[PDB]
């Protein structure tokens, strides 16, 4: 039956607001300065004129991916490839070639738009990605 | 240079896609088979039984644990616009922007900022952990941010960390109990920057630092952003602006406040 | 009551004064401004591309379909798509219109 | 013998009636409606299977845990000694 | 009147550009060419990934069966307990072993039998995209400004798909289920191949089955809107259907 | 088939029917009390809590009565409820 | 043909009948309306002051946090106890 006494306070209701999060990632702030801190940097505009494209991912980030399997099996994917992935191939061929010292072995999977390359190069490949404007 | 729309060429001549064409990608399916005690080794003490006991795990379920948040993972998450900067940041704010996933349920007890990254950290902020080491806490002070640890316990935790979950429930805000006894020497150290301190010593401990990994002490008072820099939550609060005992309306977007001399010392409390 | 047109055969032969029918379509569309290099006259505005399209459909009786439409870039390029021929004809029309030696005898049951 | 000696009755089936032509309809309601309902929630059929798969040993279980209490006397016995009898099966014993 | 152009509401990748198609209208037999319509590239031209619709499809197919399927084993025929007495009692144990005829079933059905599953929500939204886009490039997708007829008889929908070589079938997607046009629900309503759904209802199934696609212009943006937020979303903290500061809208 | 209510249950819809619906309503409630009796053959925990000394935790603690037996001769006497165990 | 009308969550608060045996009882106490109010705020029927602890619950609150929840002071002076006894 008695029940304690309360107040409805509409105004402190927008400290709620701050707790809410976001389903949408939000979009990089502009930097005075590129590459960031964290050494990010956003993708050319206008897009490279190139016969292929590589997208970013959800989070803006280049989609080169370490892989691995059965435990020895260093891999090297990049994803999101649109246009003629095969000019991507000979691009890749031609840049990893003389760190290794031979032709790398790559796989092109065009229905997916997917480069698999032996070997971890992801990290020479986001900085080559990088300068062409990707 | 026509990839995508090769493809999309081709199909306009191939025949329409039906119910009655589909196939699975080749390598998807394995072709089924048609035929058309472990730990025990025959009589001999297993190998598993022979070995001693020993407490590798025990108390396992106790043992608080941290999840890691690097300097390097913390400026990365403020160049791409996840974490604000010109607000505090705390575990609500790095949860919301994704920047740490928080399992209360397997004993998680907040973050540890750890060292990782110093060197090129940049950023100004106001942060709150839960354990913060000596060279991620001079970064911070570094570079005129502000760092404190804070304890949240595990019922807390859970609702800082999703707060909408909890304001569901239509329960009234609880109060953050305080830090357990072993815990307590912790967060009552300036050193630690403890939320539980005496701030007269933080000035103190903030100097040794900046002698000791050399460099010069900014001075926060004469930041524009200082206000937001000090802005800290007390130590019974578990959201900024919001009081123990308040109850959260979302449908109508209002706050219920008890006015019950009782319920409020004991909320106050 | 309204009376359903008959149904429209989709045989269609480029005509030979299409580039002369095309250039004053054109002109109407986007003026005389630019006679120069009309055929480079670019579709990007979704209204102009709608006016020579539409008119073309209406006058020639062909409409591009919507897989080409966004192929159609320049005026070039419409000029392209209206000098393809289309054939109507059945499989059976066609394999009997192309000339058999009189040992094949092709019956269709259909 | 063993084979039927005439034709059986020529199967016509309705591919355009109302459930096939509708079939599908709605799998996508979280997808397209604001995420309001789950597509389990369409699933029609036992209490205990809704929105939840299992091999028989779990379906016994959880059907013994979800209605076990309204099942038939000899229902339920059956499907006691199905558990212990599938408990020793899948557990190599 | 003046020509209906629709242009793509949310933002393009800037490496590509919308595609195109006629905006048409169902009020009359040659009302075609009424408008014409841009088309979000990501939702209409995407890869056509045929293993994807292969995987949507069939879990469409399956994941809401269940098998009402059920034989009796040994131990739930009815009698053999006891071991028969024909000469000791153990030769065979009872009379209703799966060997003999009226015995229990060895390795039958034992259902109910759930086969649910549920793909990735990211690759049944792909799914749909695939569909769209398939659709568009075979020439089996036409945009309505909406879907009002003349006169509710079937016959007159029935002559107008024929007369524009829609085909034997045709899916209508409309933007909402209480907003159809009376006249189009008059009309689908007697018809066994010309189906009419809300945009919330639209699935990779029907799509299939039905050999032509019509969607009104306000459908193309509900979809577009939908099917676009889960490439630019962040990984879920909760259930979707709880608040979120920026969902719905 | 299942059953429309749980076989348990069975007995208090026996009392939303026929005449035992229309005993008196103070009565029915009797019946329908399952208030704990007292402990008599067994210690009952001190608090809801207690501290584990091989882990030394916080652990819930529930007191678990222990089955009596009260044979038909105690219905007739006073055994101030203690029973056969 | 047209298809059904979709299916939708069913809108507002369901209060199931506690007379009812089949109700499953987790839908009858307390803790089922506040999640009641907290979904559907004012339409939710709730009287917003039974959110709150009553006195009687309040009491046992307390008591619970003292037995169990040491104060500052009291875990500070506990500490020094020991260092010095340890020392
Ligand atoms: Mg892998
Ligand atoms: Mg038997
Ligand atoms: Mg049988």
């Amino acid at each position: 039956p008695d029940y304690p006494r309360f107040v409805e306070s509409v105004d402190e209701y927008q400290f709620v607001e701050r707790l809410l999060p976001a389903t949408r990632i939000p979009d990089p702030p502009k930097h005075e300065h590129y590459p960031t801190p964290s050494g990010w940097q956003p993708p050319r505009d206008p897009p490279p004129n190139l016969p292929y494209f590589v997208r970013r991912s959800r989070m803006h980030n280049i989609p080169v991916y370490k892989d691995i399997t059965h435990g020895n099996r260093q891999m090297t994917v990049i994803r999101k490839v649109e246009g003629d992935i095969w000019a991507l191939q000979k691009d890749v061929e031609d840049f990893l070639s003389p760190l290794l010292g031979k032709t790398p072995v790559t796989q092109v999977n065009e229905v997916t738009g997917t480069l698999r390359i032996k070997g971890y190069f992801d990290q020479e490949l986001k900085a080559w990605l990088l300068e062409k404007g990707f | 240079q026509g990839g995508g729309a090769r493809a999309l060429d081709l199909l306009r001549g191939l025949p329409r896609v039906s119910l009655a064409n589909l196939k699975p990608n080749p390598g998807s399916k394995k072709p089924e088979r048609r035929p058309r005690r472990l730990g025990f080794e025959g009589g001999q003490t297993p190998f598993y039984i022979r070995i001693p006991k020993y407490g590798f795990n025990e108390g396992h379920s106790f043992r608080r644990q941290y999840k890691p948040l690097s300097l390097n993972r913390l400026q990365y998450l403020i160049d791409l616009g996840r974490v604000d900067p010109s607000q505090p940041i705390d575990l609500t704010q790095l949860v919301n922007g994704r920047g740490v996933t928080i399992q209360p349920l397997k004993r998680d007890y907040g973050v540890q900022l750890v060292e990782e990254g110093a060197d090129t950290f940049t950023a100004k902020v106001n942060i709150e952990v839960q354990l913060a080491s000596e060279l991620a806490i001079a970064a911070i002070e570094k570079n005129g941010g502000v760092v404190t640890t804070a304890f949240y316990d595990p019922r807390s935790l859970d609702i800082v960390c999703k707060p909408v979950p909890f304001f569901l429930r239509g329960q009234p805000i609880p109060k953050r109990m305080l830090p357990p006894e072993e815990l307590v020497p912790y967060y009552t150290d300036a050193k630690n920057r403890g939320y539980l301190a005496d701030p007269a010593k933080f000035p103190e401990a903030r100097l040794e630092l900046a002698r000791k990994y050399g460099y010069i002490l900014p001075d926060i008072t004469k930041d524009e952003l200082f206000k937001m820099l000090c802005t800290r939550k007390d130590p019974r609060q578990i959201f900024f602006g919001l009081a123990p005992g308040w109850v959260v309306n979302m449908a109508d977007k209002k706050i219920l406040k008890p006015t019950d001399e009782n319920l409020l010392k004991y909320y106050t409390s | 009551i309204l009376v359903c047109p008959p149904l429209r055969s989709r045989a269609y032969t480029p005509p030979e004064d299409l580039q002369s029918r095309l250039e004053s379509y054109v002109k109407e569309v986007f003026g005389s401004s630019l006679p120069s290099n009309w055929q480079d006259i670019s579709l990007e505005d979704s209204r102009l591309k709608f006016n020579l399209l539409a008119h073309l459909a209406d006058d020639l009786g062909h409409v591009v379909p919507n897989s080409r439409l966004h192929q159609m870039c320049r005026v070039r390029d419409v000029l392209d798509f209206y000098n393809v021929p289309i054939q109507d004809r059945s499989k059976f029309d066609e394999l009997s219109a192309s000339n058999l030696p009189p040992n094949l005898k092709i019956t269709w049951s259909y | 013998i063993g084979i039927r000696l005439t034709l059986p009755p020529p199967k016509v089936v309705d591919r355009w009636n109302e459930k096939r032509a509708m079939f599908g309809v709605y799998d996508n309601i979280g997808i397209l409606g604001n995420f309001e309902k789950h597509p389990k929630e369409l699933i029609r059929g036992p209490i205990w299977l809704r929105g939840w798969k299992g091999n028989e040993l779990q379906r016994c279980i959880r059907k013994r845990k979800m209605v076990g209490s309204r099942m038939f006397a000899d229902d339920l016995h059956n499907l006691n000694k199905r558990i212990r009898y599938l408990y020793k099966h899948f557990n190599r014993h | 009147p003046e020509p209906v152009l629709r242009k793509v509401e949310l933002p393009v990748p800037t490496h590509r550009r919308p595609v195109q198609a006629w905006v048409e209208s169902l009020r009359g037999f040659e009302q075609e060419r009424v408008g014409l319509a841009d088309l979000h590239p990501d939702v209409f031209a995407t890869a056509p990934r045929l293993d994807i619709l292969h995987q949507v499809a069939m879990w469409q197919k399956n994941f809401k069966r269940i098998s009402y399927a059920k034989t009796k084993t040994r131990a739930e025929v009815r009698g053999g307990g006891r071991k028969p007495w024909p000469q000791g009692r153990a030769r065979h144990g009872s009379i209703r072993s799966p060997l003999w005829r009226g015995g229990g079933v060895a390795h039958g059905p034992r259902g109910p039998t759930s086969y649910y599953y549920m793909l990735p929500m990211k690759v049944r939204a792909l799914g749909l995209k695939v569909a769209l886009t398939v659709k568009l490039a075979q020439d089996d997708l036409h945009i309505m400004d909406s879907l009002e007829l003349p006169t509710g008889d079937p016959q007159y929908l029935t002559e107008l798909a024929h007369y524009r070589r829609w085909g034997d079938s045709v899916l209508l997607v409309d933007l909402t289920h209480e907003e159809m046009p009376q006249s189009i629900v008059e009309a689908t309503s007697r018809l066994k191949t010309f189906n009419l759904i809300p945009a919330v209802g639209l699935n990779v199934h029907s799509m299939l089955k039905h050999q032509t696609l019509v969607l009104t212009l306000p459908t193309v943006a509900f979809l577009e809107d939908k099917l676009l937020w889960q490439d630019s979303r962040y990984r879920p903290l909760y259930p979707f259907s709880l608040p979120y500061s920026d969902f719905p809208r | 088939p299942l059953h429309k209510y749980p076989v348990w249950l069975w007995k208090r819809l026996q009392l939303r029917e026929g005449i035992c619906s229309r005993l008196p309503g103070h009565y029915l409630r009797s019946l329908e009390e399952e208030r704990t009796p007292t402990p008599v053959h067994y210690r009952p925990h001190g608090a809801k809590f207690k501290i584990n000394p091989k882990n030394g935790q916080r652990e819930r603690v529930e007191d678990v009565p222990i089955p009596i037996y009260f044979p038909p001769e105690s219905q007739r006497g006073l055994w101030g409820g203690e029973g056969w165990i | 043909y047209r298809a059904r009308p979709p299916p939708r969550r069913r809108p507002g608060p369901r209060w199931p009948d506690p007379e009812d045996l089949l109700t499953p009882r987790w839908q009858l106490g307390p803790r089922y309306a506040a999640k009641q109010f907290a979904r559907y705020g004012a339409a939710s029927g709730v009287v917003p002051g039974s959110l709150w602890p009553s006195p009687e619950q309040l009491r046992e609150l307390e008591a619970e946090e003292r037995e169990w929840y040491p104060s500052l002071a009291t875990m500070q002076e506990s500490l020094r106890v020991k260092q010095l006894a340890e020392e």
